[PDB]
Protein backbone atom coordinates (compact mmCIF):
# COMPACT_ATOMS: atom_id res chain seq x y z
CA UNK A 1 0.00 0.00 0.00
CA UNK A 2 0.91 3.32 -0.92
CA UNK A 3 2.26 5.22 2.24
CA UNK A 4 1.50 9.27 1.03
CA UNK A 5 -2.36 8.36 0.70
CA UNK A 6 -3.73 6.18 3.72
CA UNK A 7 -6.60 6.85 4.76
CA UNK A 8 -6.76 10.10 7.45
CA UNK A 9 -8.24 9.94 10.97
CA UNK A 10 -10.98 12.36 11.98
CA UNK A 11 -8.93 14.22 14.14
CA UNK A 12 -6.38 16.17 11.89
CA UNK A 13 -3.60 16.50 13.96
CA UNK A 14 -4.06 12.10 14.72
CA UNK A 15 -4.15 11.21 10.98
CA UNK A 16 -2.28 8.53 11.93
CA UNK A 17 -4.23 5.87 12.33
CA UNK A 18 -2.25 2.89 10.49
CA UNK A 19 1.74 2.94 11.89
CA UNK A 20 4.40 1.05 9.91
CA UNK A 21 5.08 0.39 13.81
CA UNK A 22 0.34 18.56 21.59
CA UNK A 23 0.74 21.27 24.12
CA UNK A 24 -0.55 25.14 23.68
CA UNK A 25 2.74 26.81 22.16
CA UNK A 26 3.24 30.46 23.11
CA UNK A 27 4.18 33.00 20.48
CA UNK A 28 7.56 33.66 22.47
CA UNK A 29 8.78 30.10 22.55
CA UNK A 30 7.57 29.79 19.28
CA UNK A 31 10.06 32.77 17.89
CA UNK A 32 12.97 31.16 20.37
CA UNK A 33 13.00 27.81 18.79
CA UNK A 34 12.43 29.97 15.20
CA UNK A 35 15.57 31.58 15.51
CA UNK A 36 17.34 29.72 18.64
CA UNK A 37 16.78 26.00 17.93
CA UNK A 38 16.96 26.09 14.08
CA UNK A 39 17.39 29.01 11.13
CA UNK A 40 15.38 27.58 8.63
CA UNK A 41 13.12 30.67 7.69
CA UNK A 42 8.80 30.17 8.33
CA UNK A 43 5.61 31.71 6.93
CA UNK A 44 3.45 33.04 9.26
CA UNK A 45 0.04 34.56 9.06
CA UNK A 46 -0.39 37.59 11.55
CA UNK A 47 -3.75 39.41 12.13
CA UNK A 48 -3.69 42.90 12.35
CA UNK A 49 -6.36 45.49 13.76
CA UNK A 50 -8.83 47.28 11.30
CA UNK A 51 -6.49 50.43 11.89
CA UNK A 52 -3.39 51.01 12.19
CA UNK A 53 -1.69 53.88 14.49
CA UNK A 54 -1.18 56.34 11.87
CA UNK A 55 -2.11 58.62 9.38
CA UNK A 56 -2.39 57.83 5.45
CA UNK A 57 0.80 59.44 3.69
CA UNK A 58 -1.06 62.21 1.23
CA UNK A 59 -3.70 59.48 0.10
CA UNK A 60 -6.61 62.19 -0.11
CA UNK A 61 -8.15 61.07 3.01
CA UNK A 62 -10.99 62.59 7.55
CA UNK A 63 -9.62 59.66 10.69
CA UNK A 64 -10.61 56.89 8.21
CA UNK A 65 -9.19 53.75 8.07
CA UNK A 66 -5.19 53.26 7.64
CA UNK A 67 -4.46 49.77 6.61
CA UNK A 68 -0.78 48.40 5.24
CA UNK A 69 -2.09 49.63 1.61
CA UNK A 70 -1.34 52.91 2.76
CA UNK A 71 1.75 52.87 4.14
CA UNK A 72 5.45 52.84 2.61
CA UNK A 73 8.23 50.01 2.33
CA UNK A 74 11.11 49.82 5.25
CA UNK A 75 11.15 49.47 8.71
CA UNK A 76 7.68 49.98 10.50
CA UNK A 77 8.11 48.54 13.91
CA UNK A 78 9.65 46.49 16.10
CA UNK A 79 8.35 43.21 17.97
CA UNK A 80 9.67 43.27 21.40
CA UNK A 81 9.96 39.65 23.65
CA UNK A 82 9.55 40.77 27.37
CA UNK A 83 10.22 38.59 30.34
CA UNK A 84 7.36 36.32 31.65
CA UNK A 85 6.22 35.44 27.97
CA UNK A 86 5.21 39.39 26.87
CA UNK A 87 5.18 39.22 23.26
CA UNK A 88 4.70 43.20 22.26
CA UNK A 89 4.71 45.16 19.07
CA UNK A 90 6.16 48.79 18.86
CA UNK A 91 4.31 50.06 15.64
CA UNK A 92 5.65 53.42 17.14
CA UNK A 93 4.07 55.50 19.83
CA UNK A 94 1.72 52.70 20.87
CA UNK A 95 2.18 49.13 21.52
CA UNK A 96 0.28 45.86 20.43
CA UNK A 97 -0.05 42.48 22.13
CA UNK A 98 0.64 39.48 19.48
CA UNK A 99 -0.86 35.97 20.69
CA UNK A 100 -1.61 32.57 19.05
CA UNK A 101 -4.42 32.32 17.07
CA UNK A 102 -6.78 29.59 16.43
CA UNK A 103 -4.42 26.67 15.56
CA UNK A 104 -4.94 25.05 11.97
CA UNK A 105 -4.51 21.80 11.30
CA UNK A 106 -5.88 21.68 7.70
CA UNK A 107 -3.31 22.53 4.80
CA UNK A 108 -3.11 26.40 4.10
CA UNK A 109 -0.76 26.96 1.18
CA UNK A 110 0.52 30.93 0.66
CA UNK A 111 0.67 31.44 -3.33
CA UNK A 112 1.30 34.78 -5.42
CA UNK A 113 -1.73 34.74 -8.30
CA UNK A 114 0.44 36.87 -10.59
CA UNK A 115 -1.95 38.30 -13.47
CA UNK A 116 1.02 39.68 -15.73
CA UNK A 117 -1.31 39.79 -18.94
CA UNK A 118 -4.17 40.59 -19.20
CA UNK A 119 -4.75 36.75 -20.97
CA UNK A 120 -2.55 34.61 -19.46
CA UNK A 121 -0.81 34.98 -15.74
CA UNK A 122 1.17 33.10 -12.82
CA UNK A 123 0.28 31.40 -10.11
CA UNK A 124 3.66 31.13 -8.03
CA UNK A 125 3.44 28.72 -4.54
CA UNK A 126 5.20 30.82 -2.12
CA UNK A 127 5.02 28.61 0.46
CA UNK A 128 3.02 26.59 3.50
CA UNK A 129 0.80 28.34 6.57
CA UNK A 130 1.19 26.59 9.80
CA UNK A 131 0.98 29.09 12.60
CA UNK A 132 -1.18 32.19 13.00
CA UNK A 133 -1.15 35.28 14.95
CA UNK A 134 -3.16 38.27 16.60
CA UNK A 135 -2.31 41.57 16.92
CA UNK A 136 -4.29 43.63 19.41
CA UNK A 137 -4.04 46.81 20.90
CA UNK A 138 -3.14 47.19 24.42
CA UNK A 139 -6.35 49.05 25.20
CA UNK A 140 -5.24 48.69 29.49
CA UNK A 141 -2.01 50.73 28.55
CA UNK A 142 -4.16 53.27 26.23
CA UNK A 143 -6.54 53.35 28.91
CA UNK A 144 -4.15 54.37 31.76
CA UNK A 145 -2.13 56.63 29.80
CA UNK A 146 -4.94 59.44 28.95
CA UNK B 1 9.60 42.59 32.46
CA UNK B 2 11.91 44.40 30.24
CA UNK B 3 12.72 42.79 26.44
CA UNK B 4 15.57 41.15 27.11
CA UNK B 5 15.95 39.68 23.60
CA UNK B 6 14.10 39.43 20.50
CA UNK B 7 14.40 42.79 19.35
CA UNK B 8 13.50 41.99 16.02
CA UNK B 9 12.26 44.20 13.40
CA UNK B 10 9.51 44.28 11.30
CA UNK B 11 9.39 45.47 7.15
CA UNK B 12 6.98 46.06 4.74
CA UNK B 13 6.37 45.27 1.15
CA UNK B 14 4.06 46.44 -1.47
CA UNK B 15 5.76 44.01 -4.11
CA UNK B 16 2.74 41.29 -4.13
CA UNK B 17 0.33 43.62 -2.36
CA UNK B 18 -2.84 43.00 -5.80
CA UNK B 19 -0.82 39.56 -6.76
CA UNK B 20 -0.98 37.40 -3.05
CA UNK B 21 -3.94 35.01 -2.45
CA UNK B 22 -4.48 32.58 0.31
CA UNK B 23 -5.62 29.21 -0.41
CA UNK B 24 -7.23 26.86 2.52
CA UNK B 25 -8.21 23.05 2.00
CA UNK B 26 -10.90 22.93 5.11
CA UNK B 27 -10.69 18.77 4.20
CA UNK B 28 -7.39 18.22 3.43
CA UNK B 29 -4.67 17.79 6.85
CA UNK B 30 -1.39 19.90 6.17
CA UNK B 31 0.38 16.68 6.10
CA UNK B 32 -0.45 15.89 3.08
CA UNK B 33 0.09 18.21 0.11
CA UNK B 34 -1.15 19.14 -3.46
CA UNK B 35 3.01 19.55 -4.56
CA UNK B 36 2.95 15.98 -6.03
CA UNK B 37 -0.31 16.03 -7.62
CA UNK B 38 0.21 17.74 -11.52
CA UNK B 39 -2.13 20.48 -12.01
CA UNK B 40 -3.81 21.13 -15.09
CA UNK B 41 -5.50 24.59 -15.35
CA UNK B 42 -6.95 27.07 -12.87
CA UNK B 43 -10.14 29.63 -14.17
CA UNK B 44 -10.24 32.56 -11.97
CA UNK B 45 -12.00 36.02 -12.45
CA UNK B 46 -10.31 39.34 -11.49
CA UNK C 1 -19.37 15.02 4.83
CA UNK C 2 -15.91 15.87 6.35
CA UNK C 3 -16.19 19.26 6.74
CA UNK C 4 -19.57 18.65 8.11
CA UNK C 5 -17.92 16.27 11.04
CA UNK C 6 -15.38 18.87 11.86
CA UNK C 7 -18.53 21.34 12.41
CA UNK C 8 -20.25 19.22 14.68
CA UNK C 9 -17.28 18.03 16.48
CA UNK C 10 -13.80 16.25 16.67
CA UNK C 11 -14.47 13.98 20.05
CA UNK C 12 -14.73 10.69 19.34
CA UNK C 13 -18.97 10.80 21.31
CA UNK C 14 -19.19 13.11 19.24
CA UNK C 15 -18.63 11.49 16.13
CA UNK C 16 -20.66 7.89 17.68
CA UNK C 17 -23.73 9.85 18.11
CA UNK C 18 -23.41 11.55 14.57
CA UNK C 19 -22.65 8.61 12.85
CA UNK C 20 -25.83 7.36 12.63
CA UNK C 21 -27.10 10.69 10.85
CA UNK C 22 -24.36 10.21 8.20
CA UNK C 23 -25.45 6.62 7.77
CA UNK C 24 -28.91 7.45 7.26
CA UNK C 25 -27.80 10.36 4.50
CA UNK C 26 -25.87 7.98 2.37
CA UNK C 27 -28.86 5.51 2.02
CA UNK C 28 -30.24 8.14 0.27
CA UNK C 29 -28.58 9.13 -3.23
CA UNK C 30 -28.39 12.77 -1.67
CA UNK C 31 -24.57 14.22 -2.31
CA UNK C 32 -24.83 17.16 -3.66
CA UNK C 33 -26.43 21.04 -3.18
CA UNK C 34 -28.92 20.32 -5.98
CA UNK C 35 -29.86 17.19 -4.98
CA UNK C 36 -30.38 18.14 -1.02
CA UNK C 37 -32.29 21.46 -2.46
CA UNK C 38 -34.87 19.32 -4.66
CA UNK C 39 -35.42 16.85 -1.42
CA UNK C 40 -35.84 19.60 0.92
CA UNK C 41 -38.22 20.94 -2.04
CA UNK C 42 -40.14 18.31 -2.39
CA UNK C 43 -41.15 18.14 1.56
CA UNK C 44 -42.42 22.04 0.74
CA UNK C 45 -46.42 22.64 0.49
CA UNK C 46 -47.31 25.88 -1.02
CA UNK C 47 -49.28 28.42 1.17
CA UNK C 48 -53.07 27.37 -0.30
CA UNK C 49 -52.10 28.43 -3.67
CA UNK D 1 -14.77 4.45 13.50
CA UNK D 2 -15.25 6.83 10.69
CA UNK D 3 -13.42 7.44 7.78
CA UNK D 4 -13.14 10.06 4.72
CA UNK D 5 -12.00 9.68 1.11
CA UNK D 6 -9.07 12.27 0.84
CA UNK D 7 -9.98 13.00 -2.98
CA UNK D 8 -13.99 14.36 -1.75
CA UNK D 9 -14.31 14.17 1.70
CA UNK D 10 -17.15 11.55 2.09
CA UNK D 11 -18.06 8.63 4.08
CA UNK D 12 -15.94 5.72 3.64
CA UNK D 13 -17.80 2.53 3.63
CA UNK D 14 -16.50 -1.04 3.91
CA UNK D 15 -17.03 -3.36 0.87
CA UNK D 16 -15.39 -7.18 -0.70
CA UNK D 17 -13.65 -6.28 -4.18
CA UNK D 18 -12.20 -9.00 -6.14
CA UNK D 19 -8.93 -9.36 -3.96
CA UNK D 20 -9.56 -8.19 -0.59
CA UNK D 21 -12.07 -6.54 1.52
CA UNK D 22 -11.44 -2.31 1.06
CA UNK D 23 -12.84 1.15 1.91
CA UNK D 24 -14.23 2.70 -0.84
CA UNK D 25 -16.27 6.18 -1.64
CA UNK D 26 -19.76 6.25 -3.03
CA UNK D 27 -19.40 9.54 -5.17
CA UNK D 28 -15.27 8.57 -6.19
CA UNK D 29 -13.52 5.42 -7.60
CA UNK D 30 -10.79 5.83 -4.81
CA UNK D 31 -10.38 2.67 -2.76
CA UNK D 32 -8.31 1.37 -0.09
CA UNK D 33 -7.22 -2.41 0.10
CA UNK D 34 -6.40 -3.38 3.71
CA UNK D 35 -3.34 -4.81 4.93
CA UNK D 36 -3.14 -5.66 8.29
CA UNK D 37 -5.92 -5.59 11.13
CA UNK D 38 -7.98 -2.35 12.11
CA UNK D 39 -9.83 -2.18 15.45
CA UNK D 40 -12.15 -0.21 16.94
CA UNK D 41 -13.03 -0.24 20.61
CA UNK D 42 -15.67 1.40 22.61
CA UNK D 43 -14.73 0.13 25.90
CA UNK D 44 -18.71 0.19 27.28
CA UNK D 45 -18.85 1.19 30.89
CA UNK D 46 -19.59 -1.82 33.30
CA UNK D 47 -22.41 -1.95 35.59
CA UNK D 48 -21.10 -2.36 38.92
CA UNK D 49 -21.71 -4.97 41.74
CA UNK D 50 -24.60 -2.75 42.76
CA UNK D 51 -24.67 -2.34 46.86
CA UNK D 52 -27.58 -4.37 49.24
CA UNK D 53 -29.54 -1.10 51.05
CA UNK D 54 -32.11 -0.83 53.72
ZN1 LIG E 1 -14.38 9.67 -1.51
Amino acid sequence: IINIKKEKRETDEETKQILRMLPKDVSVAELLRELSLTKEEELLFLQLPDTLPGQPPTQDIAENACTLADLTEGQVGKLLIRKSGRVQLLLGKVTLDVTMGTACSFLQELVSVGLGDSRTGEMTVLGHVKHKLVCSPDFESLLDHK
Amino acid sequence: DDPVVQEIDVYLAKSLAEKLYLFQYPVRPASMTYDDIPHLSAKIKP
Amino acid sequence: DQEIVQMIGTEEHVMAAFGPSLEECQKAQIFTQMQALKYIGNKVRRQRM
Amino acid sequence: MLLFCPGCGNGLIVEEGQRCHRFACNTCPYVHNITRKVTNRKYPKLKEVDDVLG
